[PDB]
């Protein structure tokens, strides 16, 4: 029932039936190093999490085709069918567009989609059209509605061109239902409160001990180790942890206490998993099971609440602040709690 | 012209199968196959 | 006009140029009369 406004991060999802199996795929793009776009399996997240950081897109502007043409000649607005929307990548900062190059020689009539830096020209904007008979032009868009994206210059639909091994999105003349899932509606997110889908660092109140991993001085086998450090490591890049929410809708909502989420190390790309045979380690997305990677934040040390909440459709309530907040990490399976130790021998303790 | 082009590009099967689609290469091979069929009377109506 | 440019680009992507010249170059036979129901 919520109407898509402007300056809100969304996700372009769609359905794909291959091998008599249905799957949910969102439109993602690396941006830095690769301009062309690809797909990310948003479904099947219990075993492998998707890359929402590159899957989300934000609506920069929302103008009609005629106002857009007048712009070519020369707050938070709502989204209506028939407008010429503008999609900007969240992380890469570039803008989704329709490239004039053809990579797949099979569809000799389609184009390739990708990201571009400049917003000039009518080769970057996209128009939304109704996909079902129950809706028509001129109506307000709501959450969960299936729409059709059409290029302005290319005049080609955002088609999900099926291939043997190339699941690539093209700008073809075959309509494809692109469902839109919100992430962050741009509500009154007060500066300092915790927002989901964000990367942060964890310090101590009286010890400023940051949760880090060994640097590139040794190999990945050493870098998989997790420990505490201090000093200049607080401003380094190997001390950043991203909180990925399980649900793909409203993933950038306000983090509430006790909900599961994955910890990702953006420096190496591995997820913080816990194998009870040892301490916690870093395992990649291919084997990052939700029962071993999903952690939660509590306000106390007790285990009073486990099976309480499952999902809340909304932006959420501002609960956790960045300034003054004492959270406690807790696992969904074992329910252990963090503790600092003195495993370091007295041989070279003061220096290391 | 604009509206007919729109309709013809939205419905790709209006063109020949040997010219448009993931099958036949293009108009060249299409017309060469057509000439071959015209020369070989085994592909007509007796 | 830009719409004309887009339509021309669509037509060019539909029908290539080498295709056109290859189909033009067939050198039809010129005949004893023959049939005009062929190429």
């Amino acid at each position: 029932i919520q109407f898509l406004r402007t300056d809100d991060e969304v996700v372009l999802q769609c359905t794909a039936t291959i091998h008599k199996e249905q799957q949910k795929l969102c439109l993602a793009a690396e941006g830095f190093g690769n301009r062309l776009c690809f797909l990310e399996s948003t479904s099947n997240s219990k075993n492998v999490p998707p890359d929402l950081s590159i899957c989300t897109f934000v609506l920069e502007q929302s103008l009609s085709v005629r106002a857009l043409q007048e712009m070519l000649a020369n707050g938070h607005r709502t989204l209506l069918y028939g407008h010429a929307i503008l999609l900007r990548h969240s992380y890469s900062g570039m803008y989704l567009c329709c490239l004039s190059t053809s990579r797949s020689s099979t569809d000799k009539l389609a184009f390739d989609v990708g990201l571009q830096e400049d917003t000039t020209g009518e080769a970057c904007w996209w128009t939304i059209h109704p996909a079902s008979k129950q809706r028509s032009e001129g109506e307000k868009v709501r959450v969960g509605d299936d729409l059709i994206l059409v290029s302005v210059s290319s005049e080609r639909y955002l088609h999900l061109s099926y291939g043997n091994s190339s699941w690539h999105v093209d700008a073809a003349f075959q309509q494809t239902l692109w469902s839109v899932a919100p992430i962050s509606s741009g509500s009154e997110a007060a500066q300092g409160y915790l927002i989901g889908g964000d990367v942060l660092r964890l310090l101590h109140g009286h010890m400023d001990e940051c949760l880090t991993v060994p640097s590139g001085e040794h190999g990945e086998e050493q870098r998989r180790t997790v420990h505490y450090e201090g000093g200049a490591v607080s401003v380094h890049a190997r001390s950043l942890w991203r909180l990925e929410t399980l649900r793909v809708a409203w993933s950038g909502s306000h983090i509430r206490w006790g909900q599961p989420f994955r910890l990702r190390h953006v420096t190496t790309g591995k997820y913080l998993s816990l194998m009870e045979d040892k301490n916690l380690l870093l395992m990649d997305k291919e084997k990052a099971d939700v029962k071993s990677t999903a952690f939660a934040f509590r306000s106390s040390k007790e285990k009073l609440d486990v099976g309480v909440r499952k999902e809340v459709d909304g932006m959420g309530t501002s609960e956790i602040k960045y300034g003054d907040s004492i959270c406690y990490i807790q696992h969904v399976d074992t329910g252990l709690w963090l503790t600092y130790q003195a495993v370091d021998v007295k041989s070279a303790r003061m220096g290391s | 012209a604009n509206v007919v082009v729109r309709l013809l590009i939205r419905r790709p099967e209006c063109f020949g199968p040997a010219l448009r689609g993931e099958g036949g290469n293009g108009l060249l091979a299409a017309m060469e196959e057509a000439i071959k069929i015209a020369e070989d009377p085994s592909r007509d109506g007796p | 006009k830009g719409e004309a440019i887009r339509i021309r680009s669509i037509l060019r992507s539909l029908i290539p140029l080498g295709d056109l010249v290859g189909v033009i170059s067939i050198a039809f036979q010129m005949p004893e009369p023959d049939m005009s129901a062929g190429f």
